């Protein structure tokens, strides 16, 4: 790796310069012209040095003579010297200009590096600048094979090679152990989040039942995932990975759920539809499109498996493909988001449906087609700015109509009709503006569970005896300061949450609900907590929530057996 | 060491000098061997001239002549460029043989390459180099201060400059003086019988053309001695600045150097241009406090945080930290924790990772200049609940920590004013509840009216300053409970009758006496508590019966005399704190106290107290103290609720067996000398202390 | 071991040693070569002088008066560079060559190598040492009695400078009697006819000059031995108090030295005052307590 970072380092260091070239191409020039000048004048003169020689200095105040004939013994030997180091630097002339014509027309300011990686297909091994051509030319005339050997460290997939096999090197499967996780489902779960590729030591851990990816680069999964048996739920967001066929068939009858979060509709691998065992579905991110769209998901009819559905994806008309396969869809949600969406009819097609949600889809009203699911069961329309729900009536009907979500609206009234609806088991509408309850709400007196929070709610009525069925009601953030006696009647009544009103005492008939289990009252403009609260047999400090100062009106062993129970 | 000194200028003068040396040496061999001068006579078909002389003859001629008529500076040629050359070589390497410099320049060259042999440089760019770290600040403390080097090597260069321009200037007009042939008309005549010679000797002209190449070494050898001087007389090298290295790093640090490191650096960069580069990553601020910061990370484990991981103050989970360089990222695995304490933590940057830190409500930040970044910052915007900051000179106060739109409390300790309180706009502290600061705020800052429309309790405790504006806390109309300590007040302000909303009162350390404005208290219904503490109060108007709210009483550490019995009228007082004051004796309309459920007269004059007091049925804690009673009554064992009973410091002879008769109180809450615990019957003690 | 133990006016010696040889060599092969006294006889349009004297006559004609004439100094001034520049460097090395004391200085620099060579000693003034603290405290028990190398080194300088000072004492007094010419009257008459000889060699001047080069180098020697003499008697090396790691590291330890430590410690200085500094680190007790408490704190 070290090496990598060096190799990365000198290629940004030097590939630009082209120095080195320049400086060796005028040393050539200098040799080649300067052998040039040398063999030109030596061999002019060379005659020069003669063995005899006649002289004629003038010299007769000292001799009397005139001229002379001299003999210099070595000029046969400067002559055979002469010509012996002439031809030393004819061959000398010789090699420099091969040199020059050699790098002249080699070219050699690019290195083609093309053979090496078309022979070992290794694509990745892109052509050098100058200043690390000229070298490599060099270095592949004194030996080629040392080029391959340096090839090999700048092809990029070996480097990510390396760094997968670091990779591989660094993760233990203790490390993985300690982080699987258990979901709110009780299944195992390893999320690998911005992690750069697989490593197959995942696969050893078959007790792996959920696995969430996000943010991990178009990895390709490898056969070992076979190994995986008890994965039955696939979360993956934001990638384009890849697959191979014999994981592809481990998946295509080892697999359960699916959940994708996509930021672009490329992220979706193709070979979904080649999984036949997909019972859950999750999309998360905007797939919609111009003229195409709901196009690239007309693969769904392939799952004939699929049951659930969700959508987070925005989108204002209800796709072709989903509305057939609902024919075999039990359950389908979608998170318009703000978006509001048009049923086009469409929604009354999967008859076979029993849960429907549609959450932030800016419904406003309620169309018919959903009337039609007689299969359907429960139902939240959550922040569909809904101001008038008289629609209910209608309601009676899917006879098997067990619950029924309509909060964060514009609900400030409760339309009588739903009297007609007493199969409602539960109901939510907190988050509105209702400010009465009428008597005949009380009608549904199947109803379990309640969510009247934040709403203008002052008062409650004698008829919650009615609604003996009730365990669990919220009235958080309301004007509720009263509480009639008949809240009491209710003996089954499990856990309350009543914190956050203008209640100045509550009923000592406390006492009267022995199945008590959880309550709140912080924020209550209570001043003495009645005795009779610390009589309720499933009474504890966690299932009390008020403020310390008006729990200590309670009696002393109220507040030790409160302390015991929470201790045991 | 040998190598990585020498610029390209160098090595080519170095070149030069040994040409030069391989010259004077030559030079002197052939001096030695070859150099002789022939001489003969000069004044005088062609025959022979002999002048009937002999060989010894000829060679005292010779010797003679060469002597005389031969040129002193072509006789001494070899000689004198043999000893200029020497005196190159040696002014060269003297800089590198003075050990006295050497040593710094050994140093040097040790620490420059050790650091770019660091792959740490290269990695931070993009173990034990954190050590290496030291040596690097040792040597900027200690070679900064130098710059003697700089000025020896001006002097070398100087130095043979100089040579190189007398050498050219006199040997220019030298070499023409010299001839092949010479004459010589010395008295040899009468010894002889001959004056005048013609002479010769053969190494002239070949000495004149070597002398002509070796002035043309010289020139050259003068050319770059220029060009070196020119380039050090342009460059002013006494300051190196990179303005690279932070521009393309972003590390602001290594700001600039002193003349020697300056000298030494550039004298690299021409050596080459990337070693400066390599080495310059130690002498970064900021890549040290990577370094730092990684060492950090490896060394801790989270094992160790989850041992010193303990429960804060206020009941969470709270993670102390007492001496860190920085923020473990082992820290940010640990998110069961709802606290978190740094105590004396400079330069914290804390990144997105606090989303890790998912179950937190309360920081506890201690003397710490704490950063965030935008993702850390919305995270503790949305989930800090509680935070604690101790700041001294206000340099360590965060200005994010006022946009917390879901803080709820929300400690400080350090001053505000340094007349100001210098406070930021409370304006997005949205869910802002509690505030208590410990400063020495002078006027209420408006800023907290900023967020008095949703806060519950303000609570400021200065150190004894003077509060001067009371018009802002007039405005505190959501405040709950309000807590004055120290003030320096000496009165009871006006701003308080106009917080009706108010249940809890608290004057500690105000030094109030005249305290007569419990008539306008009565404009406070709601004023369950109020608290007196620290006061030079003596006097109790009647007035205080008309606070029938009251339920909590304190009066200790005042220079109250006597207590009066309107003082009783209040029947809803719950809690009596009547020590440490002038009380003697206590009024039997106590009796009617009997939901008071504490009485504390701790270091009183106390010499008697009344049946009635007994009365209190409900009195679950008494506490005498070191007061003058002398006997206890047996009515006592009537407080079959008394939990707490100290009477330590008294008179008493014999303790009544009565004691025994409250089951509530035990030995741990029964505070007796052991004569007096001693005088309480074997059965009872045991009782108190176990169950026998 | 053999670089450290040089002082700058040591490597001064040393090049000025290395000249005055080289010079004595470069003489002596002058003389072996081409020294050579010509001699005539001196008593006597102008013509030639023959004496009707032949070659052999000649050459023993120089001979004799060589032999008799040329001062025993003239001729033996190459030898004499040659032989006292050889003593010289002869108790220059000597210092070392003595094995009773070369030992001690051997184990001086390994011990002082490697204790500067331990990065513990840096990890103190900000592993195995420990067990090399042993040999410290061992080599402090050993050398600290010695002194006797001090005594020997004073010897060497008090005879170099006395060297120095004898030959320029007598050198001054025998230059001016070289020259160029020179007479000479010997009982050759009746052996050739002639007694007085004019004669010269053509050395002469030139080892005039070669005299006063080697006298100018003599007297920088001399100067060089007198500042390392007049060191030697006003520091007091006898004693050495550091009074700086004391009061920088704040470590009350290492009281003092011997004469022979504090006498290496004073040339270590010289040399370079760090590696005193680096050395020290060992000698500190607090240090080595510091030591032993982070081996033992590693060992527990």
């Amino acid at each position: 790796k070290a090496l990598f970072e060096k190799v990365k380092k000198f290629r940004t260091h030097v590939e630009e310069g082209d120095i080195v070239y320049r400086l060796y191409m005028r040393q050539t020039i200098i040799k080649v012209i300067k052998f040039a000048l040398i063999i030109c004048y030596t061999v002019y003169y060379v005659h020069n040095i003669k063995f005899d020689v006649d002289c004629t200095v003038d010299i007769e105040s000292l001799t009397g003579y005139r001229t002379y004939r001299c003999a210099h013994p070595l000029a046969t030997l400067f002559k055979i010297l002469a010509s012996f180091y002439i031809s030393l630097v004819i061959f000398y002339g010789l090699i420099c200009m091969y040199t020059l014509w050699w790098m002249l027309r080699r070219s050699l300011k690019k290195y083609s590096f093309e053979s090496i990686r078309e022979e070992s297909s290794y694509s990745d091994i892109p052509d050098v600048k100058n200043d690390f051509a000229f070298m490599l030319h060099l270095i592949d005339q004194y030996d080629p094979l040392y080029s391959k050997r340096f090839a090999v460290f700048l092809s990029e997939v070996s480097e990510n090679k390396l760094r997968q096999l670091n990779l591989n090197n660094e993760w233990t499967l203790d490390k993985l152990r300690q982080r699987l996780t258990k979901n709110a489902q009780d299944k195992l779960e390893l999320h690998l989040f911005m992690l750069s590729g697989i490593p197959d030591t995942v696969f050893d851990l078959v007790e792996l039942e959920v696995l969430k990816l996000e943010l991990i680069p178009d990895v390709t999964i490898p056969p070992s995932i076979a190994q995986l048996t008890g994965l039955k739920e696939l979360w993956l967001y934001h990638t384009a990975a890849k697959i191979e066929a014999p994981a592809l068939a481990f998946l295509r009858e080892n697999l359960r759920a699916l959940h994708i979060k996509f930021t672009d509709i490329k992220e979706i691998p193709l070979w979904i539809y080649s999984l036949k065992t997909l019972e859950e579905l999750h999309l998360t991110g905007n797939l919609s499109a111009e003229n195409n769209r709901y196009i690239v998901i007309d693969g769904l009819r392939e799952l004939k498996r699929l049951k659930v559905l969700r959508l987070k994806s925005n989108l204002s008309k209800l796709p072709q493909v989903v509305t057939d396969v609902g024919v075999h869809l039990q359950k389908l949600s979608i998170n318009n988001e703000g978006t509001k969406l048009i049923v086009l009819n469409s929604l009354k097609k999967m008859v076979n449906l029993t849960e429907l949600e549609l959450i932030r889809c800016d419904l406003e009203r309620i169309p018919h087609s959903i009337f039609s699911l007689h299969n359907l069961q429960e139902i939240d329309l959550k922040d569909n700015n809904l101001k008038t729900i008289e629609e209910i009536i209608s309601f009676q009907h899917l006879h098997r109509l067990t619950c029924l979500k309509l909060w964060y609206n514009h609900i400030a009234y409760i339309p009588i009709q739903i009297g007609n609806l007493t199969n409602l088991e539960r109901l939510y509408l907190n988050r509105n503006k209702i400010e009465k309850i009428p008597t005949q709400l009380f009608y549904c007196r199947k109803l379990r569970y309640l969510d009247l929070s934040h709403n203008n709610l002052t008062f409650l009525p004698a008829d919650i005896g009615l609604l003996q069925n009730l365990q669990n009601l919220a009235v958080t953030a309301n004007r509720i300061e009263a509480l009639p006696p008949e809240l009491f009647q209710c003996r089954k009544l499990r856990a309350l949450h009543l914190g956050n009103n203008v209640l100045q005492s509550l009923p000592s008939r406390v006492g009267e609900l022995t199945n008590l289990t959880q309550i709140e009252l912080r924020g209550n403009r209570l001043e003495c907590l009645p005795v009779e609260l610390g009589e309720c047999p499933l009474l504890k400090r966690s299932g009390l929530v008020v403020e310390e100062d008006l729990f200590s009106t309670l009696p002393p062993e109220v507040k030790e057996r409160l302390w015991r129970a929470d201790k045991e | 060491a040998f190598r990585v000194l020498k610029p390209w200028w160098d090595v080519f003068t170095d070149y030069l000098s040994v040409a030069m040396l391989m010259i004077g040496v030559f030079g002197c061999t052939l001096q030695v061997m070859q150099d002789k001068i022939i001489c003969l006579p000069k004044r005088v078909e062609m025959k022979g001239l002999k002048t009937d002389l002999d060989l010894q003859q000829y060679s005292f001629i010779n010797q003679m002549c060469y002597e005389r008529a031969l040129h002193w500076y072509a006789k001494y040629f070899p000689y004198l460029v043999l000893i200029h050359t020497l005196v190159f070589m040696l002014c060269s390497n003297f800089w590198f043989k003075f050990p006295g410099s050497s040593s710094k320049i050994e140093h040097f060259i040790s620490i420059l390459g050790k650091c770019f042999d660091s792959p740490w440089t290269t990695r931070a760019l993009s173990e034990q180099a954190k050590a290496l770290f030291e040596k690097v600040k040792k040597f900027r403390l200690h070679v900064e201060e130098g710059d003697i080097l700089y000025a020896m090597y001006v002097r070398q260069t100087v130095l043979k400059v100089i040579k190189f321009l007398i050498i050219i200037a006199y040997n220019s007009a030298l070499v023409s003086k010299v001839q092949f042939t010479v004459d010589c008309n010395v008295d040899i005549q009468d010894m002889t019988g001959y004056k005048n010679f013609s002479c010769n000797h053969t190494m002239a002209h070949l000495f004149s053309k070597l002398s002509f190449c070796y002035l043309c070494f010289v020139s050259i050898y003068g050319l770059t001695c220029l060009y070196t001087l020119y380039w050090l007389f342009y460059r002013s090298l006494r300051e190196y600045s990179f303005e690279y290295v932070r521009q393309e790093t972003g590390i602001d640090d290594i700001p600039d150097v002193k003349n020697d490191f300056a000298f030494m650096l550039h004298m690299i960069d021409q050596y080459d241009p990337l070693y400066s580069k390599r080495f310059a990553v130690f002498l970064s601020e900021v890549s040290e406090n990577k370094l730092k910061q990684l060492n950090l990370n490896n060394e801790w484990t989270p094992d160790k945080l989850r041992q010193k991981l303990q429960t804060n103050a206020h009941n969470r989970l709270e993670l102390p930290l007492i001496m860190l360089s920085g923020l473990p990222d082992t820290v940010f695995e640990i998110t069961e924790l709802q606290s978190l304490k740094l105590e004396i933590i400079k330069n914290v940057m804390i990144p997105a990772t606090i989303a890790q830190l998912d179950n937190l409500q309360e920081l506890c930040l201690h003397q710490c200049s704490v950063k965030i970044h935008s993702a850390a910052l919305s995270f503790l915007k949305e989930n800090l609940k509680v935070l604690s900051v101790k700041f001294d000179d206000m340099r360590e106060l965060p200005p994010w920590m006022y946009g917390l739109r879901n803080l709820e409390e929300l400690y400080l300790v350090g001053s505000l004013s340094h007349k100001n309180v210098t406070l930021e706009s409370l304006r997005d502290l949205k869910s802002l509840k509690i505030l208590s600061i410990k400063s020495n705020v002078s006027k209420i800052p408006q800023a907290v009216v900023d967020v008095s429309s949703h806060l519950q309790k303000m609570c400021v405790h200065n150190d004894g300053t003077k509060l001067v504006m009371l018009n802002n806390l007039k405005k505190m109309t959501n405040l709950t409970e309000l807590e004055l300590v120290h003030c320096d007040l000496e009165r009871i302000p006006h701003a308080v009758f106009s917080l009706l909303s108010l249940q809890e009162l608290d004057l500690k350390e105000n030094n109030l006496k005249s305290i007569e404005e419990i008539v306008s208290f009565q404009h406070l219904r709601k004023l369950t508590v109020l608290k007196l503490w620290y006061n030079s109060i003596a006097y109790i108007p009647e007035h205080i019966k008309k606070l029938t709210s009251l339920e909590r009483l304190f009066f200790s550490h005042n220079k109250v005399e006597v207590l009066p019995s309107h003082l009783f009228l209040c029947n809803k007082i719950r809690y009596l704190d009547l020590s440490y004051n002038d009380i003697r004796f206590i009024p039997p309309e106590i009796g009617v106290l009997q939901s008071l459920q504490y009485f504390s007269i701790t270091c009183n004059k106390v010499e008697s107290l009344p049946d009635e007091l007994y009365f209190c049925k409900k009195l679950k804690t008494l506490k005498i103290g070191k007061n003058s009673l002398s006997v206890l009554s047996p009515k006592i064992g009537n407080l079959l609720f008394l939990s707490y009973l100290d009477i330590k410091g008294n008179h008493f002879e014999v303790l009544p067996p009565e004691l025994g008769d409250c089951r509530a109180l035990k030995r741990a809450r029964l505070v007796v000398e052991d004569a007096l615990f001693e005088t309480l019957p074997s059965d009872v003690r045991e009782q108190m202390k176990a169950d026998a």
